[PDB]
RNA sequence: AGGCAUAAGGGAGCUUGACUGCGAGACCUACAAGUCGAGCAGGGUCGAAAGACGGACUUAGUGAUCCGGUGGUUCCGCAUG
RNA sequence: GACAAUGGUAGGAGAGCGUUCUAAGGGCGUUGAAGCAUGAUCGUAAGGACAUGUGGAGCGCUUAGAAGUGAGAAUGCCGGUG
RNA sequence: AAGCAGUAAAUGUGGAGCCGUAGCGAAAGCGAGUCUGAAUAGGGCGUUUAGUAUUUGGUCGUAGACCCGAAACCAGGUGAU
RNA sequence: GUAGCGGCGAGCGAAACGGGAAGAGCCCAAACCAUGGGGUUGUAGGACACUCUCAAAGGACGACAUUAGACGAAUCAUCUGGAAAGAUGAAUCAAAGAAGGUAAUAAUCCUGUAGUCGAAAAUGUUGUCUCUCUUGAGUGGAUCCUGAGUACGACGGAGCACGUGAAAUUCCGUCGGAAUCUGGGAGGACCAUCUCCUAAGGCUAAAUACUCUCUAGUGACCGAUAGUGAACCAGUACCGUGAGGGAAAGGUGAAAAGCACCCCGGAAGGGGAGUGAAAUAGAACCUGAAACCGUGUGCU
């Protein structure tokens, strides 16, 4: 239930594989970080994530 | 001609016709339920072991009152095919079939302003008509079609529509003058 | 459905114009310190299958 | 008389349908023998492989590869030629209408597995080295 | 174990056939395998020569397939080189 | 005609009988169909007829075709009764 | 073949496609030959040339696959009267 | 069942070409103007210069269709009969010889069918009129736009027929990180030449899949242990705390004419008399097998 405010990063599911390529799933979590946006209104605090603190805030 | 209607009466290829023909005429809606598709089973009556009766899996299985069908009737169809060459052959044999015997006899087109069975049944009657007559038509006739659809054995036709079966089931054509020319000009 | 075929059967064998099968010998991929000349030349050619492997083995090759 | 119906002689037969009683031959059963992996409902052991030993098609080694670019052609020899007659310069497309080619592989390609005792002006794709002297020695010039 | 004193046992001189391409025919054998093999072509060693030589007197000293490695060459190399 | 053969499980081959439905043909049926019962009938077998009672409205025969096509065993299933 | 027309019909049309008339080689490739090979020297496979379409029957294959019968395993839920 | 993928095992398994059903394309961002105009792309298009004649979205507008219906040809008599449609004589209709019923087997007895006529009202689809709404082009080439944390790369995965493989073409996570028309991508590693296309925004009908429901209709489909679990007051008796499991059960006769009255009996049930063609068709009601249970006798 959490994703970028920017884009829609989200984490996925995929396998995790062995040397003997067993298979066993896990998952692919967006490096989401609070922060706060400086939106509209309000200083808000949100899960951004760190792909989109590069260039333009 | 002798290419249409004086060939040899060819059975063994009138006959693969004549099957394929009703075979073809078949629906094969026929269904029946095996264990998978009747309704309930899925529950073990009893213990595999202990009880003084014979192990059940299932009420639904092929002994029970009320249980599944083994096998059995199908859903499918009946229809197949031959050559086409052996589809002319047997048409032709079908025809010279007649012309071995009397059952054709030539006619002009017909004439009738509206339909009226009146006078097709007089008409027939003054031919020396057996009962199950084939009119074979040139092209399609409404005022032939409906004068002669209510009759016990009449069953009129195109050129564009002779049957294996529908000639062999009647013992008496009616052609035209006109149609017959188109037969042996469609016919090999 | 279709009937398919063993895909590794056809690797191994080829139809001669015949109905017979045109197969490739064995005990030629290592240890050839352990085989005469006599017997190293002699498993170059190549041999068809007997009347007994294609008892067994007919339908998988059927589309060859 | 579609109440006298006889097919064939020898060209229609009962089914075999095991199972009905000790006298037809296939009675209790039913043809399989006694106990065993063959005599139970789909046991079978599969083609060729089985279980046990080490199969033929797993134990002779694989041989060659196979080309994309195969590029073979459509045969013809001197004697679908003879349905011909003379003069008759012969086109590839000609070729498949007169009852000889149906299907240009890659070309037609013209051998020698006759004579023609005519005078043709051959055009194809590919010749043999005996055809080529077999249609020069009658004249009509071949060319690709 | 069967053979060997014509030696197949011992010694000496030269030498590299413990060669390349095969192979009518046969033995064995469920199959895969195994065994033998005259003769032909190319290149040679020993002998004056006729000839012999495709390891060892014979029968054990071995291990499919797939997979990976090294050498070579007429092959193929996904529009084209 | 003459001569030969004719025990048989697993198994191979062939020829048939019967049920249900379909097409065509040709029948029968309240002066009584199927079905059931009874018999001392006919065929080499599977089977078929006929007479007789009961029954009260549909059935066979010929040639083909199509099968949910044949039951004494499954501590089978359901019902009835010992 | 699909499709199109036609009584949910047979039929008509529809030659995209499939098999065969030519094989041999891993392939390039030659072709009644080809491949191996320095060399049809020999050898292997061929030149068998009658096949193709539909269907009856027998057998096999993918389907539950002659029928009945587990111990179990997994997913969703129901249960502390 | 090809190429190919595969402890190269068991298996998995394409696509383009070709033949067909159907078949239309459009709107944005940016450059440039005054939130509106302006403009859509590869034969490179647009802005700027020369002239020069689904695609916006609602509404009004008459013929068919669905939702009840109507007319709808033509037969009598004799025998058996309980009763005629049967049978025997003759007669007629038919664009109507579907089928159901009727005291037995009906083209002509009824309901119908062919065929034709019918719609206050409601809805549905198509026709034109209204209301809309729209300026379309053609050359040029200075310069200006043509989708950026994007494509791509690295590492880990998923998916493509393709198991990481020499893996091209795509998606995801984390990091690094481009060019801007001589630009960029693809043509199964990669490179160069040619050939094709123009990503990083979107919207699009038809051919196609299915059937809870409705309307006709079909069946070499079942016919009461079959066919839906359920022909019958069936998801019901019943079973379980619960989720849940789940049956059995049709047939008097043409018409109830369903047995007045008498007798035995407390009644139930009988025996008569009746109804009926038939009561051993009496509501447990078509036929009525076998098991099983009885009564009598011919031989023993």
């Amino acid at each position: 239930g959490k994703q970028c405010f920017v884009t829609g990063r989200k984490a996925s599911t995929g396998n995790r594989r062995s040397h003997a390529l067993n298979s066993t799933k896990r998952r692919w979590n967006a490096n989401l970080q609070k922060v706060r946006i400086l939106v509209d209104g309000k200083p808000k605090k949100v899960w951004v994530s760190a792909r989109a603190l590069k260039s333009g805030k | 001609s002798d290419a249409v209607f004086g060939i040899e009466p060819n059975n063994s290829v009138l006959f693969e016709a004549i099957n394929l023909q009703r075979a073809s005429l078949r629906q094969g809606t026929h269904a029946v339920k095996n264990r998978s598709a009747v309704s309930g089973g899925g529950r073990k009556p009893w213990k595999q072991k202990g009880t003084g009766r014979a192990r059940q899996g299932t009420i639904r299985a092929p002994q029970w009152r009320g249980g599944g069908i083994v096998f059995g009737p199908t859903p499918r169809s009946y229809a197949y095919k031959m050559p086409k060459k052996m589809r002319r052959l047997a048409l032709r044999s079908a025809l010279s079939f007649k012309v071995q015997e009397n059952g054709l006899t030539v006619v002009d087109a017909f004439n009738f302003e509206a339909p009226k069975t009146k006078e097709f049944k007089n008409v027939l009657s003054t031919l020396e008509q057996p009962k199950k007559v084939l009119v074979v038509t040139e092209n399609e006739d409404v005022n032939v079609e409906l004068s002669a659809r209510n009759i016990p054995g009449v069953q009129v036709t195109t050129a564009q529509g002779l049957n294996v079966l529908d000639i062999t089931n009647a013992d008496s054509l009616v052609i035209t003058e006109a149609a017959a020319k188109k037969v042996e000009e469609v016919l090999g | 459905p279709k009937m398919k075929t063993h895909r590794g059967a056809a690797k191994r064998v080829k139809r001669t114009a015949s109905g017979q099968l045109k197969r490739s010998r064995a005990f030629t991929s290592h240890l050839f310190a352990n085989k005469s000349t006599k017997q190293k030349r002699q498993l170059r050619k190549a041999r068809l299958v007997s009347k007994s492997d294609m008892k067994r083995v007919k339908q998988l090759l059927a589309y060859k | 008389k579609l109440h006298e119906l006889k097919p064939a002689e020898g060209s229609r037969k009962e089914r075999n349908r095991v199972g009905r009683g000790v006298a037809t031959g296939n009675g209790k059963t039913s043809g399989r023998g006694h106990k065993g992996q063959k005599a139970r409902s789909g046991g079978g052991v599969r083609p060729g492989f089985e279980g046990g030993q080490l199969p033929l098609f797993r134990r002779l080694p694989k041989r060659g590869f196979t080309n994309i670019n195969r590029k073979e052609y459509a045969i013809v020899n001197l004697d679908q030629l003879n349905k011909f007659e003379d003069g008759t310069e012969v086109t590839p497309a000609l070729l498949v209408e007169s009852g000889v080619v149906k299907n240009e592989k890659s070309g037609i390609k013209i051998l020698g597995n006759g004579s023609l005792d005519k005078k043709l002006t051959v055009k194809a794709h590919k010749f043999s080295a005996s055809a080529a002297e077999a249609i020069d020695a009658k004249g009509g010039a071949h060319e690709v």
